[PDB]
């Protein structure tokens, strides 16, 4: 019912500005607090501000005072937080989250999906995508395992999905890694039954928002 | 400013037993008849979810084997009986004066019989291949407990240092890890040698398991 | 059918000790204010018709809770609705 949807994930260069949207649906926009958290590799959560859409009233917590800005558009039903002179501590997720202020009790009952954001001087740069192919030595019993390698791209995330969301059971992607280049490098496998090889058609969607880069690659027994 | 202390900072815990878990609150955070403690679970890729407000009272949807007690500056989360979807971070919140601050987190393990690793191997791609590189790749699937080695052999050279690792948070539903395990090499190399092997050890193997291909074979 | 009544409830300092939902301009246009949560007399459903000498009708949410918040500490007199 009740829905917080963030704006996507971004590349920006230190020194820079940027602004996190958040869309709210399924309730009174103006009716609750519109709270900001970040999460990160060094302090985890920290909560930032909430601001009452009503009238635009805002809380600050004091670290956060000189870094970020809370507005709102009644109109379009969307909070947004402005993040001022960014450095590299400034690299994290970042979610809205409803409260109520009734009784002053502030849990924060409803989350956005997160907003990566990445601080950098670096480019981005899109994946290649390559198929990591069913063995040919497949026992027949059996259970077969097939993947995509998706390679070098700058930065975070990328999301997969396969089948476009039809296939999930069996389903491993794991955590990217940085490689010595300074590109990310992930993959996502499946286990599926060797019978189904023949007739299944197995497809990655990759997508990777900060380069616009959206691939969908069949992966096949070589061949 | 508040600052909440969470213990442990992990644990694991059987199927059908209980998990207790604590917050300490560097002073209270109780007044005007409330606590105003709040307690959420974070699986990975997703925000936290909240579990029990305002110190024992459960969220609308959340299943009745959560619950929180606690008053003042000490306060515990419960889940009993412990389920295999409860693998997770578990934190507290307080929001009993600006700012806003939550515990450190808690990471639960769910315990499980020990399960070794399917191992599979797979060799570069041809489309890959045109580019100078090479990824040879090692998957290690459903296996526990997290703790396995993986071990690179080209030509029986042991390869050391141009090699990476990954492993997958607890799966919800059968408790397993799965990890991988990219081996990189440039075309020339690859093109060079002959047998590509990864070994695996893990306690639920009697003996290391080797998986291995020979270049340009199928 | 729906029969209105009068209740005493508790002013605290934090508050009345429920959540409000509805009112003028929310989700579905103008509705009444209704209590849709009890923090822990008034139940979930309940429609609020005056806080005191404040009647509700036409109230935002957030004039609702300003007027929570005048209230003086100590017992207040609340008119509600409540179906069957």
């Amino acid at each position: 019912e009740v829905q917080l949807q963030q704006s996507g994930p971004e590349l920006v260069k230190p020194g820079a500005s940027m602004k996190i949207s958040c869309k709210a649906s399924g309730y009174s926009f103006t009716g609750y607090t519109m709270n900001w958290v970040k999460q990160s590799h060094g302090k985890n959560l920290e909560w930032i501000g909430l601001i009452n859409p009503y009238n635009s009233g805002t809380n600050y917590n004091q670290k956060f005072k000189d870094k970020a800005t809370l507005i709102v558009d009644k109109s379009s039903n969307t909070a947004y937080m402005e993040l001022l002179s960014l450095t590299s501590e400034d690299s994290a997720v970042y979610y809205c989250a409803r409260s109520d202020y009734y009784d002053s009790t502030h849990y924060f009952d409803y989350w956005g999906q997160g907003t990566t954001l990445t601080v950098s001087s670096a480019s981005t740069k899109g994946p290649s995508v390559f198929p990591l192919a069913p063995s040919s030595k497949s026992t027949s019993g059996g259970t077969a395992a097939l993947g995509c390698l998706v390679k070098d791209y700058f930065p975070e995330p990328v999301t997969v999905s396969w089948n476009s969301g039809a296939l999930t059971s069996g389903v491993h992607t794991f955590p990217a890694v940085l490689q010595s280049s300074g590109l990310y490098s992930l993959s996502s496998v499946v286990t599926v039954p060797s019978s189904s090889l023949g007739t299944q058609t197995y497809i990655c969607n990759v997508n990777h928002k900060p380069s616009n880069t959206k691939v969908d690659k069949k992966v096949e027994p070589k061949s | 400013d508040i600052v909440l202390t969470q213990s442990p900072a992990s644990l694991a815990v059987s199927l059908g037993q209980r998990a207790t878990i604590s917050c300490r609150a560097s002073k209270s955070v109780s007044t005007s008849g409330y606590s105003y403690m709040h307690w959420y679970q974070q699986k990975p890729g997703q925000p936290p979810k909240l579990l029990i407000y305002l110190a024992s009272n459960l969220e609308s949807g959340v299943p009745a084997r959560f619950s929180g007690s606690g008053s003042g500056t000490d306060f515990t989360l419960n889940i009993h009986p412990v389920e295999e979807e409860d693998a997770a971070t578990y934190y507290c919140q307080h929001s009993r004066e600006l700012p806003y601050t939550f515990g450190g987190g808690t990471k639960l393990e769910i315990k499980r019989t020990v399960a070794a690793p399917s191992v599979f191997i797979f060799p570069p791609s041809d489309e890959q291949l045109k580019s100078g590189t090479a990824s040879v790749v090692c998957l290690l699937n459903n296996f526990y407990p997290r703790e396995a080695k993986v071990q690179w052999k080209v030509d029986n050279a042991l390869q050391s240092g141009n090699s990476q690792e990954s492993v997958t948070e607890q799966d919800s539903k059968d408790s397993t890890y799965s990890l991988s395990s990219t081996l990189t090499l440039s075309k020339a190399d690859y093109e060079k040698h002959k047998v590509y092997a990864c070994e695996v050890t893990h306690q639920g193997l009697s003996s290391p398991v080797t998986k291995s291909f020979n270049r340009g074979e199928c | 059918e729906a029969t209105v009544c009068t209740v005493t409830l508790e002013k605290m300092s934090a508050g009345l000790g429920f959540s409000l939902e509805g009112g003028k301009g929310s989700l579905h246009g103008d509705k009444p204010l209704t209590i849709n949560r009890i923090f822990k007399t008034v139940q979930p459903g309940d429609e609020i018709l005056q806080l005191g000498g404040t009647a509700m009708q036409g109230l935002t949410r957030f004039e609702a809770w300003n007027i929570i918040k005048a209230l003086p500490d100590g017992p207040v007199t609340i008119v509600i609705r409540r179906k069957s």
